């Protein structure tokens, strides 16, 4: 259990590297330059491509076009930069190629405070694309987890064949400490690739699988000849516009996600034994509570719990419901003017409580225990 | 390359889908004869093409081939070169692709010579979405937002690549396809980006209403617009209006590829830092 | 490639766009009409005898429908004054064949 | 309803261009019509259709109506078979039997009628796209929905005045086409 | 009252013209296009601009600068175009700069179906930009309303300084017709243009209005000079970091349309009296509905209801739980995998029945009688 | 113009915001100065400009200003200038705007010869984060995120807008200024598309690392890289590696403004149809 | 927890750039320890500042705490002015006369040594640079929260081997000047 | 414009990048040390009798701060060697003002 000194976009750069990928394109862009400029440093020494393109669409279609061949490859960027990729995150959820999308959040609407920290990019990161999509979205809350969660969003891609989100934050991406991280030789161990379907018989059938999990792509050029396109199309990846094949296309698209919906979302519960009041928030409010609900107890009363999610898309919806219908107090902390909220909502078929701050700043526990008070 | 086309083909496509007489099942067989011809086997060679009526071409070939957004062929293709730095891409795009809404990427492909082989079908038009401007049509034309005549200016794609930074820069058409295969075995076989400039016709949707309905019409009048690189390079200014040289207009040879280079990055890189 | 035919047409790919017939410099190809198919007119070699051994035709093909013969397979004719004027009565028509070669069904 | 009408083909000829000017003639009549049509992404040889749906009361669904399609007629064979099976039992079709073979069973099921259309159009009128009057004309003339002189207006009013003189000509073909095509 | 004969497009373009549209900016893409080349031969005989741009951003950006200037304009895209314009639409909701955006609806993600009808965007409309959005969407269902929702949008845009949508589908978009539409005078008489301050006293206060209203901008080149950025601002229209006033300007923002809901948010009831099931259900697949509603009666019993919004986002959160509250079975019919089913049932804080189909194929009133036996 | 520059500023504003030596003071003197000079009025005057660091030359001024996204300066500028066809619009922004992310809106711009005044401010690097490549580095130079030298190539601005289509093309810099007044003041009068590159100075990002850290240093290699036009046009290809000439490089006089045209559609648009 | 420390600064300067080699010292000794910084979009000339957090103890909120920094350390006055009143009452303020004027409810306040860092670090050692050292050993000697050896070491494993030996000449400089400002 | 004055510095607005000083050929301009700003330099004027009409420190200011009088109303001096002598010492001297220069406090 090797143990370093570092700051998110270290880590970041880290796991990736240490995960497997070999491939990089990006634009530069505040606050996600870090992890560009620890790729740029990282990439060639291990024989790995390094590229910056002239903007981030072209920083996404050259990292998409990368992993269409075989080569495991991630990007990077921020708020503004985002916005100009759902075009082609399409195009990966569609034609199903694994990419994963480190996104720094920072103060929003458009340029707004780009030197701020913010939690906006939730509700927009559920649904980005226009026609349908599931999304896949983890959100880091530590410096040990900035390792071990882009281990698992590089896992997730390559096991679900989807884009895949790392929701980063400027605090946590900013933040210098001490890390505790695990075995290279366990994380090796531990490396999911994706699965190629070999035979002497050629493929025949990139696209012709269940109804309850992915497509196998092969590498290029290696004698399996296949059609890669974006729109509806049929077992081997050519188009069409019939009913059932479109339908169930777009069906096993969802399914292959919900399915696996014990392996995809992990969370954590801590206190929830007879506790009064619940404080769920996620993302890096997270070390604001843990020390809120440190401090709060060694002069109060009526034990408060704690129920952070760790996957936040597709959203624990049977335990939220569970824990609604249990206690009867709920608090729900954000970074915003309640995003996640509406989900938690829905969920749980209740109102509950809230405490939002959109001014660019962070929570301070002195206001979570000032707030408890209520 | 001959009466043989079924090697290179998905045969259970054919026949094609395009009108009747479009200039575009000739760049095809075009592209297939100078494969053969330069012996390229086709478990090395990648296709992709844009979105609009030359992205069709991806469809019938029998390698590896990629059907993009509209505008991005370019980006994916260097991708894909870069990934896999030892086999053959080909791009195969129109002119309201990667010169209308994707010229900054072909502007920058052409100036980090990346070893790409664009070649762009150059139809004056938007011909999928039926008759709308591009950024070569001809002032004065009726199109379908233009409806009392073009006003906007064109672009020279050819002076265009060659001011951005490309290597081998050439002009054809489908009125001469031994010619046309000529340039495209010369400019495959070169090391750096090749930018293929090729006109062709599009009687359905621009000829219908400027009285070029026929096939024959439209491939007449752009022939009178073509002249030869010596014809074009003697005429007196007075007499170069709308014509275009026609060949081998660049073949820069004391240059560098971008993966050649990129090679010394990565053999410093950790050679010993 | 079948033996002693110089240049044959398969008429289920042709889309009869007139390309093929205007390029022969021997007036060998002619448009005829069937009222079976969408556009009408079907490309029909007539004259097989003074075909030359230019492939402009197989060249200038866009739907792979007319094929030549292959110089180490057979004997192409010469080049004759009674072609290229043929050649020229027969654009001066609308690409389509002569009224007077329907005088044997060529 | 009333009517529930398809005209089919393929992408570049016109045939079925003869719709809208139905829809326009019952509503000046005082009625009430709407079409849809169906498209491919092919601009030429493409199958392609539209229908029509003409009432005496207000139409709310703009969809035709699965297997009670009344009258259909085509021009094609990659239409013909395609959209065959929305017609009701002992509906109308007509075909130009140089472009379109029907079945035995299409036989069976419905009231095949056999016209020629765009040999008529080219042989006797003289231009190509009057093929769409004439397959106006026969329409109007079959089915009978709206009155023939509200529809020769209605057309008249629609083309420039370029043809519209042979417009007429084109017209009479149809309608006498039509009237010797009640062969039974 | 005059009537005319025309479809969704023609209609869109008519009301635009008549309303006061004077410039238009686009790029092509079906099934969106039929708006452009009817603005195209419009647009010059009143004297206004029509442009065709290089893509969609700049189609965007001329439009936002054409009316930034004090010149009423809109444009118009679908889908693929739709996903990139949305860094711009960011701009012109913090700038408050007036635009009109009308969106025709094609089967979703990426291409798919380019020639199909969908109703995929709503989720994605309803939070397109990063960080913090409040939308505003109309959902046209016939062709009456084809015109007077859009005039309705022009009213909107420039009574509230934010950009609407106009959520249009290809069905009513390419469907022909006979239509009624009011006055050409009386469409002139209820014009609402937005309002501009002119004193002696140069304005020196664009942005610097109370907490529930817009901002004044008047015309460029009159003498009253001012800043226009996509920053946090202040009063005049210089940036800043400040926490009150980046805080209440987000509040201002939000509360300027929430507190005009009940001009803004009109809707649909019908047979709510005594009936025993409600069929919510919004968009072109209410002219489905309408005709099931219409045969069912006459052969069975158990009298069915209807709730149709007309303006999507904001949503009518106070009638929904009343009649959620009220009836004991409510259906959902949509044509997506359940996007508009989650406001439904945050509201009314229950779960209720649904009815999807995202084949590319619309629901055919056959199949919602089918349904209704349950 | 002169000793009293507070007429045309928010004086409020200064002391403006660069670094210490910055040369886009400069730029903004010389703009106040040329608009003076020709006799324009505040009142007609619309400045808008993209972001990064040439993005606060909007702020200063006391106009109607504008602070657009990145790389879409010249869009809102088009829209701005067609809606208003009678007043003055000038656009300000750098390298990676305009010719990075923005270079399809400037070829497009260029070729429809819309009356527009861009004015690229050339510091061959992004300085506002921290020293990123820009395509008009020049090789071997040490950038954040090309460590080991880069070796992406470079463009030419003015050649390339010359091969799009370009009216008034003209290079000047920061060394000196009169004649960048010179050319303003030609370059405002013209009723076509002006473009301008003016080449500045980024000591604290672009030099710092390749040892140009002070001002005065960075200005020396500026000036042994510009040559004249004349001086340039005499030398010989083996002597103008790395040189640039400057002045006015094209000024087409027989040309066709975009708005003039879109007047003539319009009046004949309904002008009895 | 033990310390809660802030250097002040401007963009541009390198005095507060010895913050990071505290936490490094603190981790290697045996503690925990954390930073974060305050910037702005200016590049040169703006306030800058950093915070430090370190203990015995894990650090879960990485944010200093308003009202009660203890230690701060300012050389310039636009953002002395701007971070000024997060000190607790009674804490050490160490400045440089030639840049910032305390004013008298400060001197009320605080405990405010005055020692000139840059004057330091130009006119005796040598190199402008140097700052972030010299301030370092007055932070080292004043606050004495690690011990002296292992913040040499962490220091001088960070800097190039070219002015390495300067580097020791730098810190001794500041820790005398640290022990003489100690004159009450 | 004070009387007399030929050239005067804003102490409150410069920030020391010695640009107006490598500019000047009557060696006019001197940077002299002021430890109460950031920089430490700062721009004084030592010899302003020697001032020539050119602008070129006004043109040259990035931050403006350096002011010159109207022609209209102010007699510059003329050209000499002595004054181009001086400029290239001052020059080679760091644009700082020589040791020399502070006989009278210039
Ligand atoms: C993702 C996407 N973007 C945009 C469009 C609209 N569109 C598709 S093709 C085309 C025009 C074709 O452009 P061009 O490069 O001229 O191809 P050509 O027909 O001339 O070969 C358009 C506007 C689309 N169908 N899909
Ligand atoms: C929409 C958007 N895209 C990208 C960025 C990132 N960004 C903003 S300014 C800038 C660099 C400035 O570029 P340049 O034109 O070179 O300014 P310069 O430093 O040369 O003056 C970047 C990368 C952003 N803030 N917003
Ligand atoms: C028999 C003949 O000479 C002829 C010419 C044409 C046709 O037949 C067509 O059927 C057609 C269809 C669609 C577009 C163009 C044409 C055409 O030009
Ligand atoms: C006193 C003096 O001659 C001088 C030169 C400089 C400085 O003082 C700085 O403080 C500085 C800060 C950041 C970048 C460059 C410099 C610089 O060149
Ligand atoms: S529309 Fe034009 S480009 Fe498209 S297939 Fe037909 S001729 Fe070719
Ligand atoms: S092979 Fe040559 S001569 Fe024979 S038909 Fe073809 S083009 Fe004419
Ligand atoms: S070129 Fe081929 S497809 Fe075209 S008309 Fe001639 S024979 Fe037919
Ligand atoms: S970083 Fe460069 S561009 Fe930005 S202010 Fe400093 S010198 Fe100017
Ligand atoms: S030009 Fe002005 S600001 Fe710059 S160093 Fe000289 S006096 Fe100071
Ligand atoms: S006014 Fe002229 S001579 Fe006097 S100091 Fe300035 S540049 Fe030198
Ligand atoms: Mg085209």
């Amino acid at each position: 259990m090797r143990e370093i000194i570092s700051d998110g976009n270290e880590l970041v750069a880290k796991a990736a590297i240490e995960v497997g990928c070999r491939f990089f394109g990006g634009y530069p862009i505040t606050p996600s330059s870090d992890i560009m400029h620890a790729m740029s440093v990282a990439l060639p020494k291990c024989g790995g491509h390094f590229i910056q393109m002239e903007d981030e669409i072209s920083g996404i279609s050259v990292s998409l076009g990368a992993s269409m061949s075989g080569t495991k490859s991630m990007t990077a960027s921020s708020g503004p930069g985002i916005s100009l990729k759902v075009e082609q995150i399409g195009y990966s959820f569609m034609a199903e190629i694994p990419l994963v999308i480190a996104d720094v959040m920072r103060s929003g609407p458009s340029t707004g405070m780009p030197t701020r920290v913010a939690q906006g990019d939730v509700n927009f990161l559920k649904h980005p694309i226009h026609g349908d999509f599931k999304a896949v979205a983890l959100a880091p809350a530590s410096l040990e987890e900035a390792y071990t969660e882009t281990v698992r969003a590089f896992n997730l891609a390559e096991m679900l064949m989807t884009p895949v989100f790392l929701l980063m934050d400027e605090t946590v991406g900013h933040m210098y400490g001490k890390v505790q991280i695990p075995d290279l030789e366990e994380v090796q161990k531990m490396t999911i690739n994706r699965k190629e379907f070999v035979g002497d018989k050629k493929d025949y059938k990139p696209y012709g699988v269940a109804q309850d999990e992915p497509a196998v792509l092969n590498p290029f050029f290696k004698g399996y000849r296949y059609h890669v396109s974006g729109l509806h199309h049929g077992p081997i990846g050519f188009p069409t516009e019939d009913a059932k094949i479109g339908g169930d296309l777009i069906d096993r698209l969802f399914h292959k996600i919900e399915s696996k919906q014990d392996i995809i979302n992990e969370n954590e519960e801590m206190d929830l034994e007879g506790a009064e009041i619940v404080i769920i928030a996620y993302g890096s409010v997270s070390l604001a509570v843990k020390e809120a609900l440190k401090d709060y107890h060694k002069e109060s009363k009526q034990k408060v719990g704690f129920f952070r999610p760790k996957t936040l898309w597709p959203s624990p919806a049977k335990r939220l419901k569970e824990i609604g219908d249990k206690y009867e107090k709920i608090l729900v902390i954000e970074l915003n003017k309640g995003q996640y909220l509406e989900e938690i909502e829905r969920a749980m078929q209740r109102k509950v409580h809230f405490f939002g701050q959109a001014n660019g700043r962070t929570i301070s526990p002195k206001q979570i225990i000032a707030k408890l008070k209520e | 390359m001959a009466f043989n086309y079924d090697e290179y083909l998905r045969v259970d496509k054919i026949p094609t889908l395009w009108c009747w007489g479009c200039g575009d099942g000739v760049i095809l067989k075009s592209i297939i004869r100078t494969i053969d011809a330069l012996g390229w086997k086709m478990d090395d060679v990648c296709l992709v093409s844009g979105i609009g009526c030359s992205g069709r071409m991806s469809s019938y070939v029998n390698c590896n081939t990629v059907h993009t957004t509209h505008g991005r062929a370019v980006a994916y293709a260097t991708g894909i070169k870069m990934a896999n730095p030892s086999k053959h891409v080909i791009v195969v795009s129109g002119d309201g692709d990667g010169f209308a809404i994707g010229g900054n990427h072909t502007m920058h492909a052409c100036r980090r010579n990346i070893d790409l082989n664009f070649i762009l079908v150059n139809n004056f038009i938007y011909g999928l979405t039926n008759s709308q401007t591009s950024p070569t049509t001809p002032n004065g034309m009726w199109t379908v937002t233009a409806q009392w005549g073009n006003i906007d200016n064109q672009f020279d794609p050819c002076a265009l690549t060659t001011a951005a930074g490309a290597s081998f820069v050439a002009r054809e058409s489908v009125l001469d396809p031994q010619k046309l295969e000529k340039v495209l075995k010369e400019g495959f076989s070169h090391k750096g980006f090749s930018f293929f400039d090729v006109h062709s016709n599009c009687h359905i949707n621009l000829g219908r209403k400027n009285k070029m309905g026929e096939a024959s019409q439209m491939l007449k009048w752009m022939e009178s617009r073509l002249v030869s690189k010596r014809q074009f390079e003697a005429m007196s200014p007075e007499e170069r209006v709308d014509k275009f040289p026609t060949g081998v207009l660049r073949h820069d040879t004391d240059r560098k590829e971008y993966c050649e280079a990129y090679q010394e990055i990565i053999e410093k890189a950790q050679g010993k830092q | 490639t079948p033996d002693g035919v110089a240049v044959w047409v398969n008429e289920d790919r042709c889309k009869g766009c007139d390309i093929c017939v205007s390029v022969c410099p021997a007036g060998v190809l002619g448009m005829g009409i069937e009222k079976e198919r969408v556009l009408g007119k079907v490309a029909k070699v007539a004259y097989p005898e003074s075909c030359i051994g230019c492939v402009q035709c197989e060249l200038h093909c866009p739907d792979f429908a007319i094929y030549v013969a292959d110089r180490k397979d057979f004997k192409f004719a010469k080049v004759s004054k009674e072609a290229q004027e043929r050649s020229e009565k027969v654009k001066a028509n609308k690409y389509m064949l002569l009224e007077e070669t329907i005088l044997e069904g060529r | 309803m009333e009517a529930q009408l398809r005209f089919t083909g393929v992408g570049g000829q016109g045939v079925l261009l003869a719709g809208e000017i139905l829809a326009e003639a019952k509503i000046v009549s005082g009625g009430y019509g709407t079409k849809t049509s169906t498209y491919t992404s092919q601009v030429r040889g493409g199958p392609t259709k539209v229908d029509i749906l003409l009432d005496k009361d207000e139409i709310i669904f703009p969809y035709a109506k699965e297997g009670e399609i009344d009258f259909m007629l085509s021009v094609a064979q990659i239409s013909y078979n395609q959209f065959k099976s929305d017609i009701k039992q002992g509906g109308i079709v007509v075909i130009d039997p140089n472009l379109v073979t029907p079945t035995k069973e299409d036989e069976e099921k419905y009231q095949i009628y056999k016209i020629p259309i765009i040999s008529i159009a080219k042989d006797e009128v003289g231009n190509i796209i009057t093929q769409s009057v004439v397959a106006l004309a026969i329409t109007v003339e079959l089915t009978k929905c709206v009155e023939e002189n509200i529809v020769l207006d209605t057309m008249l009013k629609k083309v420039p005045a370029k043809v519209a003189d042979t417009n007429k000509k084109a017209f009479e073909i149809g309608k006498k086409h039509a009237l010797e095509a009640l062969k039974v």
